[PDB]
């Protein structure tokens, strides 16, 4: 009833680009590819987080979550994509 | 000659009005008189005691300006701490015990950055002390301002911006009261997202920290 | 200038390219020499040229000349756009933009304009800094142009922080809650100046401005920092008038649209004299939630010993959004009225009857009172740009009352404020403003609505150039005026005291100019309008028939009008309004008053 | 600053106006050339407005060429044409017996100098572009471009024309194509914003700008033979082994052609605006902003409207205010 | 600053003194 | 006043096992003084 407005958080992914990462990148091509990470683990570790969610006003969250876990040499040893929430 | 001994009388005993009139009446003295700093240096003293802080802060700035060396020069910088402070309070927020720590804090941080200016030049000087105390007052109203903003954010349901925000606290005021009263709100945001490992990691943090 | 003369001109008159010149003064000569160039590039001259300038004084700099030397072309016919480089999609909305009508002469300033309008439509997706650039190819077998567009989108922008500037007394979460843009989202350049648009319409702040800064060193985030100045908001007013006439009278109050900063809605009054007694207290939150639901309400106390009219009670009211523009407001509230010592009248004994009253015909001793309960409604519009001179938009405020059954009164009332404006020029120094008011109430079961609740026109803030309150039926009496008892006239007796009426409409034409002469400290804070105003009040259920000897009340026909002219300035403590009218149009007893002033 | 006032010496003369008449609307306040022209006992003359008027010397033909105008650059007659300039791109051609117009022609600019006729062709000086077009046509035979910052008229001798504009040269060219004789500095100031007719007379060219740069030149080439301080825009007169100028504080003097020391002066016209002078009847002639006439001895009033440059010849003196006179 | 039976203080403040109509208004 | 002598002192946080806290910034670094003078109303606050 009471209107609110749509609220977006984290950065925008796509399918085109998504399918663009390969394991052996670089943390540059990455960056390159997708841009800059809005999150990421502070705590000691090289691990870049890309949320994409998205609140349409009194509908459902919708959120897909895409996790690179980096060698300390730069390089991209773990690719882990969750395409919806639990 | 006469104005001058009786603004030091209206600086001592007298008004402040009519110590800042005997001042401004030497406006008319000699740029290179022997009063000459002294009076610019009674006059940044006269305008911050009674409020004028606008022209205390010009008549500082032209004061260094024009004698970048001066025996007494930390003395002038301690006031720009000072003037810069003052500008953060305001008396009808005091009166009703409003907590101001949300307001504007570009003042605040103008002031932390002279007074950690006098604390690294002048070691030495008789004013770090009460700087040393200042400089901690300022950087605890800081961090409120920032778990201001990361509250907010809690509330509205802005996750990312509330992980972002606590995470910049914890590079910029480590040891404040505010950032260990932050952390829940990161353990918070990262659940509501379903991250659980950083989500184990704060908790982990919190319980370590934990009185 | 004694003469400015322009050669190689053939398409038109001299006089006609004259007409849009300032000089009629470097900077004027630029303008007039780039107003030229544009006026013929607008009509397919893609050719035309300034070939020179002559500027020259005569002997002794007793006068100047000018003269510009131009080359023209013919009329060029605009064959198509072609549209390249890099669309990261969006191709179809381009292409839409791309269209025009064959063979349109060709238009300089509508190819701008399809520039802008695609840099925009990028801007919305986050493309806040692309490259997009155009040119002709003009042909000469044909008076053709066929126009290339090259655009390179760039790369997404997102978020990093926003802050705020100048924010000295209002919390932080009294500015973001306003906001659109969130933070650590992509960016849309529209999202941001609805921002701008809902921080100026609070009415807060002499100024909005906004800057998106490139973070250094990051070739994908901005930060967004918006500046404002703090407006006075409300003021403490107190006041002690003793003296040996009245004794002792005392007024005092607050009004602020923002407490400390609070974003609280807070205002308290009362007053006392030998006569009268008076209370209020008003307090609203905007944000009981965090969507935007609003929660208030008063109290008040009225006590007038004059005959004796006492009164007193409470209003809750909670409203909420349901659009941008839209927000719908309900609430409940009580009242206790209390009348004694009553002058017999018909217009009031009219309705004593209808309550099953019967008092005794010129016999003063008399009471009667009554407990209400009232349900309240209603449904606010605005998209107005501003909350102090507003230039754009308009606004619409329904709003009513029933009676809750089990109450003494059964009656319903419904009022209906407006208000448009709309600019004459670019700069909006001149602007049209229309204004309307409308209302009715009446009765449910047989009852009428208690003259209590009449309406009243005429005034300051209504009608200008009458006296409060005036316009609309007059009392009759029954057998101070000697006729209100049998020391005086034997029959009925008319007066010139205004008791208002069930209906009311009213309604204003102001036209808005800049200050004719005023300093600039001055150009933002004083505003004169000229005015033309008309209304009318008037009273259903009058019986024209038993009391046929007098005039007719419930002819809405008699419109009261008035014109004249207004100035309104912000004062530093508080807005006032000062005018002027002649009341043309006048009917019986309408007593006028001229020079007016008030307290917004 | 002011005007000095009409002097009060008495006038020894008995001069008279032989005949007037209005003309049109009247020049007014723009500064233009259009002074009258006298040829064969009949009086050429036309006005700012287009009206163009020819009268016996004692009303025989006019004519309007508007559809104003705005014409400019005065009244030359020479044979059988009469060349009007205008502030428009026109150049008007009239027959000299039946006034009926022969033919128009384009120009680069205005045609604000003096339209002057030499040698087979018609030299206007207009946008700083000197033209030359066909006498009896409107064909252009040659332009020549000189550098810019009214225009100066040219002057001819020997199948070649000296001209300069508002620049610091004067320059001279040959008539039979657009090729460059020489050029050399006249003028000089100490600002910008302060610099700026020539005549040949055996052989030596006589220079005159707004600047104080009075110079006296060999015709063959660009050498300076002397210069003095004097500076004026004002047409000025040598005869008789003296030259005759009016200064630009409107002194009026004589100096020798060898640039020597000045022989008289009278100032007591000074800021009331002179004209050029006219020599006439063994005396200069000047007319003044307020309508009197000065002879240089004697003054007197012919019309309050003011004035134009005064011309005279075969013993007439034909003048022109702010219609037209005949002393 | 200040300024002169009445005076103003500043911004913001005014009062009156002039039986009696003492009274003064104080904007925030 | 003296209201900036109440604030509270200054703690760190422990790092858990395993873990390593955030690296700080170089500013709002707070340097070790000697704390020899006056404080508050004790402070002569003058033209030397
Ligand atoms: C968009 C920006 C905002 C500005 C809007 C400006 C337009 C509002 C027009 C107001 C209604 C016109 C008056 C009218 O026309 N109103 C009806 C009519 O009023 C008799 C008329 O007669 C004419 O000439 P005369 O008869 O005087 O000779 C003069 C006008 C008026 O006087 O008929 C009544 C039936 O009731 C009214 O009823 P009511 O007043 O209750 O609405 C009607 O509305």
């Amino acid at each position: 009833v009471v209107y609110r407005p749509d609220i977006n958080q984290g950065n925008y992914l796509t399918a085109n680009d998504v399918s663009k990462i390969r394991v052996g990148m670089t943390q540059q091509q990455v960056a390159y590819a997708l841009g800059t990470p809005l999150m990421s683990d502070p705590f000691g570790t090289n691990t870049w987080f890309y949320v994409f969610r998205q609140q349409p006003g009194h509908e459902g969250v919708t959120q897909q979550t895409l996790t690179l876990t980096f060698n300390s040499s730069g390089v991209l040893t773990n690719i882990d994509n969750k395409p919806a929430l639990s | 000659n006469e104005i001058y001994a009786t603004a030091q009388q209206k600086l001592q005993d007298g008004n402040w009005r009519q110590a800042i009139t005997q001042l401004e009446a030497l406006d008319n003295r000699y740029p290179f008189g022997p009063y000459s700093q002294q009076v610019q240096l009674d006059l940044i003293y006269a305008y911050y005691k009674n409020a004028d802080l606008p022209l205390a802060q010009a008549a500082i700035d032209r004061f260094i300006r024009l004698n970048p060396t001066h025996p007494n020069i930390d003395y002038v910088m301690y006031m720009r701490g000072l003037t810069n402070m003052a500008l953060d309070d305001s008396a009808l927020q005091g009166f009703f015990g409003v907590d101001r720590s949300d307001r504007d804090p570009q003042h605040a941080r103008a002031a932390f950055s002279d007074f950690s200016k006098l604390v690294r030049g002048y070691p030495n000087s008789q004013y770090t002390t009460d700087a040393t105390k200042r400089l901690v007052f300022l950087k605890d109203r800081l961090a409120k301002y920032e778990y201001s903003v990361a509250e907010y954010y809690t509330e509205r349901g802005a996750w990312v911006a509330v992980v972002n925000r606590v995470e910049g606290m914890l590079r910029d005021y480590p040891d404040t009261q505010a950032t260990r009263d932050a952390l829940p709100l990161m353990e918070n945001a990262y659940r509501q997202m379903q991250m659980n490992a950083q989500a184990e990691k704060v908790a982990k943090i919190i319980a370590a920290n934990s009185s | 200038i004694q003469q400015i003369n322009i050669v190689g001109n053939h398409a038109f008159t001299t006089d006609e390219l004259i007409s849009h010149f300032q000089l009629r003064q470097k900077q004027k000569l630029a303008g007039d020499l780039e107003t030229l160039r544009s006026y013929y590039l607008d009509r397919g001259y893609a050719r035309f040229n300034i070939d020179s300038t002559q500027v020259s004084l005569t002997p002794d700099k007793k006068g100047i000349y000018v003269t510009v030397n131009i080359t023209e072309g013919d009329q060029y016919k605009l064959s198509g756009v072609e549209v390249s480089g890099n669309l990261a999609g969006h191709s179809a909305e381009i292409e839409q933009l791309t269209k025009i009508e064959p063979g349109e002469l060709y238009n300089g300033t509508k190819v701008t304009k399809m520039e802008d309008d695609i840099k925009k439509l990028l801007g919305r997706y986050g493309y806040a800094y692309p490259r997009v650039q155009s040119m002709p190819e003009i042909n000469d077998a044909d008076k053709t142009v066929k126009l290339r567009v090259n655009v390179d989108a760039g790369n997404r922008f997102y978020v990093r922080k926003i802050r705020f500037e100048g924010n000295d007394t209002s919390k932080d979460a009294v500015l973001r809650r306003e906001m659109r843009q969130m933070e650590g989202a992509w960016l849309g350049s529209d999202l941001v100046d609805q921002g701008k648009e809902r921080l100026n319409r609070l009415g807060f702040f002499e100024t909005v401005d906004t800057d998106t800064q490139r973070v250094p060193g990051s070739p994908d985030q901005v930060d967004v920092v918006y500046k404002v100045k703090e407006r006075n908001t409300g003021c403490f007013n107190f006041g002690i008038g003793y003296g040996t006439e009245s004794g002792v009278s005392f007024q005092a109050g607050v009004q602020q649209d923002n407490w400390l900063g609070t974003g609280y809605a807070v205002g308290i009054n009362g007053t006392k004299n030998d006569y009268q007694t008076y209370a209020e207290l008003s307090v609203t939150n905007p944000y009981f939630t965090v969507d935007g639901v609003s929660l208030g309400g008063r109290l008040f106390y009225n006590d007038f010993q004059a005959y004796t009219n006492k009164s007193y009670g409470t209003d809750v009211t909670l409203g909420f959004p349901i659009n941008e523009y839209n927000s719908l407001r309900a609430g409940l509230g009580y009242v206790h009225n209390s009348l004694s010592n009553m002058q017999p009248q018909v217009a009031m004994w009219r309705y004593l009857y209808s309550m099953g009253e019967h008092p005794s015909t010129s016999d003063q001793d008399n009471s009667f009172k009554t407990d209400d309960f009232t349900f309240n409604y209603g449904w606010t519009y605005n998209k107005l740009d501003r909350g102090y001179f507003p230039t754009d938009g308009s606004r619409v405020n329904l709003t009513g009352k029933v009676t809750i059954p089990g109450s003494d009164n059964e009656y319903y009332k419904v009022t209906l404020d407006t208000a448009t404006y709309v600019p004459i020029d670019d700069d909006h120094k001149w602007v049209v403003l229309g204004r309307t008011r409308w209302g009715y109430g009446d009765g449910l079961g047989g009852k009428e609505m208690p003259f209590y609740e009449n309406f009243y026109a005429g005034g300051s803030s209504t009608v200008r150039g009458f006296q409060s309150n005036t316009i609309g039926p007059k009392a009759v009496y029954f057998p101070d005026y000697e006729c209100a008892t049998q020391d005086g006239a034997k029959d009925l007796c008319k007066s010139d005291d205004a008791v208002g009426g069930n209906a009311m409409a009213v309604a204003s034409l102001e036209f808005i100019t800049p200050t004719p002469f005023i300093s600039d400290k001055y150009a933002n804070s004083v505003r004169t309008s000229f005015f033309w105003d008309m209304g009318t009040v008037w009273d259903t259920n009058w019986d024209s028939s038993q009391y046929s000897g007098y005039p007719d009340y419930s002819d809405p026909s008699n419109i009261r009008m008035s014109a004249g002219i207004a100035l309104q300035w912000m004062s530093p403590l508080g807005p006032l309004v000062f005018s002027y009218a002649q009341p043309f149009k006048k009917y019986d007893g309408d007593k006028a008053e001229q020079f007016q002033f008030n307290i917004g | 600053v002011k005007m000095s006032p009409l002097p009060t010496v008495e006038n020894q003369f008995t001069p008279t106006t032989a005949w007037s008449t209005s003309v049109g609307s009247g020049i007014g306040n723009f500064y233009s050339n259009l002074h009258p022209a006298l040829a064969d006992n009949v009086v050429y003359a036309a006005d700012r407005a287009g009206l163009v008027k020819a009268l016996n010397a004692d009303e025989i033909w006019s004519v309007s060429l508007a559809e104003p105008a705005l014409l400019s650059g005065g009244v030359t007659v020479s044979g059988g044409h009469v060349y009007i300039g205008s502030e428009k791109a026109q150049v008007y051609a009239l027959n000299t017996s039946d006034g009926t117009v022969a033919w128009q022609t384009k120009v680069a600019g205005e045609a604000l100098s003096r339209p002057v006729v030499s040698d087979g062709l018609v030299l206007i000086h207009t946008n700083g572009q000197l033209q030359a077009l066909n006498e009896a046509d409107g064909a252009v035979k040659w332009t020549v471009n000189l550098d810019m910052p009214g225009e100066s008229a040219p002057t001819t001798a020997f199948g070649a024309a000296v001209v300069g504009g508002d620049n610091g040269r004067v320059s001279a060219v040959l008539m039979e194509q657009g090729q460059m004789i020489w050029q050399q500095r006249i003028s000089q100031a100490t600002g910008s914003t302060e610099i700026d007719t020539p005549v040949v007379v055996n052989g030596v060219v006589f220079a005159l700008a707004y600047n104080g740069n009075l110079t006296a030149l060999d015709l063959r080439s660009g050498q300076i033979m002397w210069k003095r301080e004097l500076g004026s825009v004002n047409d000025f007169i040598v005869d008789g082994n003296r030259i005759y100028l009016v200064d630009q504080n409107d002194r009026v003097m004589a100096l020798t052609i060898d640039g020597g020391v000045t022989l008289w002066t009278q100032s007591d016209l000074l800021h009331r605006l002179l004209t050029s002078p006219v020599l006439y009847n063994g005396n200069l002639v000047v007319g003044d902003s307020e309508g009197y006439l000065h002879w240089i001895v004697a003054q007197q009033k012919v019309d309050s409207s003011g004035f134009t440059e005064p011309v005279a010849a075969d013993g007439k003196l034909l003048i022109q205010a702010k219609t037209v006179y005949s002393i | 600053d200040w300024k002169v039976l009445n005076a103003e203080i500043r911004d913001n403040v005014r009062f009156g003194l002039e039986a009696v109509n003492a009274n003064f208004r104080y904007c925030f | 006043d003296e209201a900036y002598l109440e604030a509270a002192p200054l703690a760190e946080l422990h790092a858990p096992a395993g873990m390593i806290l955030p690296v700080t910034s170089g500013d709002y670094a707070i340097p070790v003084t000697n704390g020899s003078g006056a404080v508050g109303k004790a402070l002569d606050i003058r033209p030397p």
